[PDB]
RNA sequence: ACGAGACUCUGGCAUGCUAACUAGUUACGCGACCCCCGAGCGGUCGGCGUCCCCCAACUUCUUAGAGGGACAAGUGGCGUU
């Protein structure tokens, strides 16, 4: 049995999750909790879709962990989204043939670009007269 | 008295097909070098839907690849890039296994010897380069090989002496003797660059072509001009049969195949049938291959696929 | 597998009644989604919004006054809870009273202003498919927040009260009123 | 004990501001040019550039004997640690900062102003510069204060080249009735070495070379050596 | 032999990778074992001021910033080789820290 | 197949911890524990009069999942934003006299001891205890 | 907008007279030839020009220019 | 010819290069706890070794250097084409 593992990483505005995925029974923990304890609840969906989409059957022979930092919590959950479905991507790549990875991909891609992409969206630095990047403080006259 | 007709396409790559590398050991299948950084190996089916479909993606290039070549056993793989690297890759595992530093240029084209010992490169640093396995440039070669771009280098698998055939965008087909590494012939009949050199499976004779379009045979063993055949528009590939004594050139839009005892012309391959897409111009023919059964040729296009010829013998 | 939204509302049985807006409105197969939550860049573009799921839109729209900015959590819960309280109250796909309801709240012809500060007169005019979903969705919100405030009644209650009456058709409903009366202003401006 | 990086550099570029204006204020007379620190661990050398040093140095070195002596007074690092050497500048016309006191010290001896700003203009266009403008403002002739311009050549006003293309100087020289105020600027020509001007072009500058002679091909040789 | 760490500290990048690169060149032609250059995260000093010397017109704003950048070297090697090889070392704005851990 | 802390819900077992140890009887509660509010950016008293035992639990889980931690840091997790009449909120830190009392308590029970370091981590029967909570919790959850 | 300026213009049509013969109809071998001959101080100016000059020669491909 | 553009800093991409105990990852040992109905190639560990006599490898994640990358380039329309 050859140890055989890959580490992949995603992204959101400041947020870095990073999976590592190698041969198992289909265990996915994140920060050593299970998926189900991850907060808030309201996105759970967002963070079971690609196991949704693509079925318990192709996690079945590999176990992913997964370390998140930084930004917030929306961001961390949209990170930790693309790290699982990148990590998958990657291992099929590896070690199963290509047929299985381009479909595996297509099957993401469709549903959502930002599975496999990531947003290069960034804040905006403050310019001096405003209160932000945009708004200015309140004119005057008289 | 044969007809080449195209029997399938194969389409896994995103960017322009550069090389197409065959193998007797393993007929079943095919390595393919592309613009999008990816080397595919494809396995070949010849079923229904799919003639071939790829099997393994070797990615470890920043840049374009420009070349790449299997070995005698067909179980390692070299290739060139334009971010100066070469890449000795397991064709097993399909991870680098070697890694050749030391051009400052774009690698336009990479050759393995008839024993697998050595190693050339040409770049556009106007600079051919010798290496063994290990990745040691043995010897640089800045003799005056070329004031311009080293297009192909290649290796002559003949019984005689060992020699490396070069062409250059100066206009010029270099000759140089193996293991003592000296210039030995210069062969000046071109008009413009040129792109590709390749040598006959004998080891006699030599093919050179580039813009000007006409395919120029040389006589290796002796030294001489022998023979100038017209084409198209640019030649980007010239080719070998290696059991029916013919010459395949790669044009633009299309692929011409010469007899080179009676120099008339046996084929010219080219298809499209829509009027609307007409004024827009063909794909390019970038690359040319011979399969070592002796029956297929795979062409690699501008359109990102690979297309297959199959001789019909009537 | 099927998608459900929230993962109890499915999107097959939902059908929309009106031609011109078929292209407008996203509740179908490729716009089915678990949660009306995607974080996409839909403004970056002109009409690409048309592309993002109704119900989304919602939700977008739901986030006013200033004291709720950005608050889409909240949001979201809001949209489930009176998602839930519709299908008790009417026993029907939510989906399909939020379609229906947003068809019968978009203006069909409005008036177009010529106005010197004080004065103005105005001259009927058509409005777009698009335009129409706006505003539909702009008064059904508006609806449900005037009717929360200052009342012992939750904000989920009051929104499907609103879209019960909108699909309806009732006038009880503000949107329905919005409409009539922006209608009836354009007749008049003929 | 010792303090922090931030304040390291902060105190070195406070110091050596201040050095620049002690050395400025005190050989103004003597076309003082700059002033370069080389830092060692056995001695902190001084290099003044000036167009003379014959007055820096003075008689028999005493001059310069005395100003190493009050830095030392100044700044309080230990004697021996001091040693300052005087250098003239290779050229004297691409200086802004020679120049402005040139123009300065014309000006103060009582010769008339347009006719001192032709005669450096005319100088500095003779160095070799690219361009350069001159400006003097302040009551020329009357109650009413007014402006002399006077440029020549090349000129660039924006962007980043500015930084390393133009060579600027602003001096202040006090006559009868006020202060008379002088803005020299300086562009510097192009240079392959770095001795009296940038290295690198202008960004838009493009050259392309001119293709060398190429012999017509007319029949296939070949050619073994 | 010592473990002996150099610390180096620059204000312009160009400079200091020159003189970091001359002592790795330095140390490995003497046959010596070297770690690094490992660069140290860049300093940010920022001054933000008014450009108006009095309180009139636009409310305008110069910001003024200072960059500092710290390279590490190590070297398993006695005293006498590494002064050797230092004492080439002394550019302009580059100050060079040698200690003995 | 063993179940640890972070497998289960930790408001449930923050609950049910705090359950077992007002059950055992033998933690130690200040005198004050009636009249005094737990911040200074605190309105009222907490609602819970039994809020000693939960504090202690919460105190023990965080012990749990990152130890080392003293009284100020105890005092920076509970802070919270203060709202200060018609000036703009900040960020205030919790008591020192409650964390400190609860971080004794718990040493009083065996389940906290000194760190090498600095600060309070558990003990190994504490780790038991916490493990055989969580269990219990998932076994509940389980269940029903 | 994406007009060009006068300095990409004057020098894409310097390179095409002279060096006619090296160009082609793909951009990235026409920007490997630029600075081979031409000397650019800027990646972006440089890319700018071989664009440029692609153009061109399509339109000269296409029939005479007036330039 | 100046201004505009070009230019400089900044934000996005690199599983390609350079190399790090004042950054880490993985793996392997020790230890604590849980499940004796599945006790295990089991789970959790911001708990301790693995550079410094000898006791692991490697930069994905972190830092910052050198280079690449985008040019309205490809296709289809509209334009004096
Ligand atoms: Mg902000
Ligand atoms: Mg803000
Ligand atoms: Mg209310
Ligand atoms: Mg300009
Ligand atoms: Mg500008
Ligand atoms: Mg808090
Ligand atoms: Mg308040
Ligand atoms: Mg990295």
């Amino acid at each position: 049995g050859p140890l055989q593992s890959v580490q992949v990483f995603g992204r959101k505005k400041t947020a870095t999750a990073v999976a590592h995925c190698k041969r198992g029974n289909g265990l996915i923990k994140v920060n050593g909790r299970p998926l189900e304890m991850i907060e808030p609840r309201t996105l759970q969906y967002k963070l079971l879709e690609p196991v949704l989409l693509l079925g318990k059957e192709r996690f079945a022979g590999v176990d992913i962990r997964v370390r998140v930092k930084g930004g917030g919590h929306v961001a961390q959950i949209y990170a930790i989204r693309q790290s699982i479905s990148k990590a998958l991507v990657a291992y099929y790549q590896k070690y199963v043939d290509e047929a299985s990875k381009k479909e595996i991909k297509d099957i993401l891609i469709q549903y959502d670009r930002t599975l496999l992409v990531a947003d290069p969206r960034r804040c905006e630095s403050k310019k001096f007269g405003g209160p932000g990047a945009r708004a200015r403080y309140q004119k005057s006259y008289r | 008295t044969e007809q080449m007709t195209l029997r399938g396409t194969l389409k896994g790559h995103n960017g322009w097909v550069t090389q197409i590398a065959t193998t007797p050991q393993f007929p079943d299948m095919i390595l393919s070098a592309s613009r999008d950084k990816t080397i595919i190996m494809w396995k070949l089916t010849r079923d229904e839907t799919n003639y071939g479909i790829p099997q393994r993606a070797l990615r470890g290039h920043s840049h374009f690849v420009s070349d790449v070549v299997i070995s005698s056993d067909g179980q390692f793989a070299l290739s060139g890039s334009w971010d100066g690297t070469l890449r000795l890759w397991d064709l097993t595992t399909g991870t680098t296994t070697r890694r050749f530093v030391g051009h400052t240029k774009d690698v336009l084209s990479v050759a393995f010897s008839s024993d697998n010992r050595q190693i050339v490169s040409g770049s556009r640093d106007k600079t051919i380069k010798l290496w063994n396995t290990l990745g040691v440039c043995k010897y640089t070669v800045q003799d005056e090989s070329h004031s311009e771009w080293v297009s192909c280098v290649r290796f002559s698998p003949n019984s005689s002496n060992p020699i490396i055939v070069s062409c250059g965008w100066d206009k010029l087909v270099k000759v140089w003797n193996l293991a003592n590494c000296k210039l030995k012939t210069n062969h000046i009949g071109h008009t413009g660059y040129l792109n590709t050199v390749t040598v006959s499976p004998d080891g006699s004779l030599c093919a050179s072509g580039g813009k000007d379009g006409q395919a120029m045979l040389w006589d290796l063993n002796e030294g001489k001009h022998l023979y100038t055949l017209d084409g198209g528009d640019i030649i980007n590939a010239l080719c070998f049969s290696p059991n029916r004594y013919w010459l395949c050139a790669a044009t633009g839009p299309s692929i011409k195949i010469w007899d080179l005892e009676g120099k008339i012309i046996v084929d010219e391959l080219k298809q499209e049938v829509i009027s609307t897409s007409s004024k827009a111009e063909p794909p390019q023919c970038t690359s040319l291959a011979w399969s070592a059964d002796g029956q297929t040729l795979f062409a690699g296009y501008t359109d990102n696929l690979v297309r297959v010829w199959q001789v019909t013998i009537g | 597998p099927d998608i459900k939204l929230f993962g109890k509302w499915s999107t097959d049985d939902v059908q929309i009644n009106d031609i011109s807006l078929q292209d407008y409105i996203a509740v179908k197969e490729k716009y089915a989604k678990y949660l009306p939550h995607s974080a996409g860049r839909y403004a970056a573009k002109r009409f690409r919004k048309a592309q993002c799921p109704i119900v989304e839109r919602l939700t977008n729209s739901m986030m006013m006054h200033g004291r709720n900015n950005g608050k889409k959590l909240m949001t979201v819960r809001i949209v489930k809870h009176a998602f839930e309280i519709i299908h008790l109250l009417t026993g029907e796909n939510p989906l399909q009273v939020l379609v229906n309801a947003i068809i019968n709240s978009g203006p069909r012809e409005d008036s177009t202003r010529i106005g010197r500060a004080g004065t103005v007169r105005r001259q009927a005019v058509d409005v777009s498919p698009l335009r129409r979903v706006n505003q539909a969705i702009w008064l059904l919100c508006t609806g449900a927040r005037e009717a929360a405030f200052r009342n012992i009644k939750t904000i989920a209650e009051c929104l499907a009260d609103e879209l019960i009456n909108a699909a309806k058709g009732s006038s009880n409903s503000y949107a329905i009123k919005k409409k009539d009366e922006l209608e009836r202003v354009a007749k008049s401006n003929r | 004990v010792q303090i922090s990086k931030k304040r390291k550099f902060v105190a070195d570029g406070i110091f050596k501001a201040e050095l620049n204006e002690f050395l400025t204020r005190e050989l103004a007379e003597d076309g003082y040019s700059g002033v370069e620190v080389r830092v060692t661990p056995t001695r902190t050398e001084i290099i003044i550039l000036a167009t003379r040093t014959q007055n820096v140095l003075g008689e028999k070195g005493r001059r310069i004997r005395e100003l190493t002596a009050v830095v030392q007074k100044r700044f309080g690092f230990p004697e021996g640690s001091v040693e300052l050497y005087a250098e003239k500048v290779a050229t004297r016309g691409l200086c802004a900062i020679a120049q402005a006191e040139s123009l300065r010290y014309k000006l103060l001896g009582g010769l008339a102003v347009r006719r001192a700003c032709y005669g450096v203009l005319r100088f500095i266009m003779e160095s070799g510069a690219k361009g350069c403008e001159v400006v003097v403002s302040g009551k020329l002739r009357g109650q009413r204060a007014k402006s002399m311009k006077f440029v020549d050549g090349l000129m660039i006003h924006s962007g980043d080249p500015v930084n390393y293309y133009v060579d600027t100087a602003v001096r202040h020289v006090l006559l009868r009735q006020g202060v008379l105020g002088i803005k020299v600027k300086i562009m510097l020509p192009w240079d392959p070495t770095g001795k009296i001007g940038p290295k690198k072009p202008l960004p838009d500058h493009v050259s392309i070379v001119e293709p060398k002679d190429e012999i017509l091909p007319t029949t296939p040789i070949s050619e073994q050596k | 032999i010592h473990r002996i760490r150099i610390t180096l500290t620059s204000r312009n990048v160009k400079s200091l990778e020159k003189v970091c690169a001359d002592l790795i060149r330095g140390a490995k032609e003497k046959n010596l074992k070297v770690k690094g250059p490992v660069r140290m995260p860049t300093k940010t000093l920022r001054i933000t001021t008014r450009k108006t010397p009095c309180g009139e017109g636009s409310k305008t704003w110069d910001r003024f910033q200072m960059r500092i950048h710290k390279r590490l070297i190590d070297l398993h090697s006695p005293s006498e080789i590494v002064k050797q090889i230092t004492s080439i070392s002394i550019e302009p704005g580059v100050e060079v820290e040698v200690t003995i851990a | 197949p063993g179940v640890t802390v972070k497998d289960v819900n930790q408001q449930e077992f923050v609950r049910a911890l705090a359950a077992f140890l007002k059950k055992s009887g033998k933690l130690k509660v200040p005198e004050w524990v009636d009249t005094v509010k737990l911040a200074k950016h605190k309105e009222l008293a907490p609602y819970d009069e039994n809020w000693f035992y939960t504090r202690a639990a919460s105190t023990a889980r965080h012990l749990y999942l990152r130890g080392g931690a003293g009284v100020g840091s105890m005092t920076k997790i509970y802070g919270g934003r203060q709202r200060n009449g018609v000036m703009p909120s900040h960020f205030s830190r919790g008591s020192k006299s409650v964390a400190r009392r609860v971080l004794q308590a718990l040493e009083g029970l065996k389940m906290v001891e000194k760190d090498q370091d600095g600060g309070r981590k558990l003990t190994p029967q504490g780790q038991r205890d916490l493990d055989r909570i969580a269990g219990q919790v998932a076994a509940a959850n389980k269940k029903h | 907008g994406r007009v060009r300026t006068k300095t990409v213009k004057k020098a894409a049509r310097v390179i095409i007279e002279k060096y006619y013969t090296r160009l082609g109809n793909d951009f990235h071998t026409n920007k490997r030839v630029c600075e081979e001959i031409a000397i650019i101080p800027s990646k972006k100016l440089r890319n700018k020009i071989a664009g440029y000059v692609t153009h061109l020669m399509k339109r000269i491909q296409r029939g005479p220019v007036r330039g």
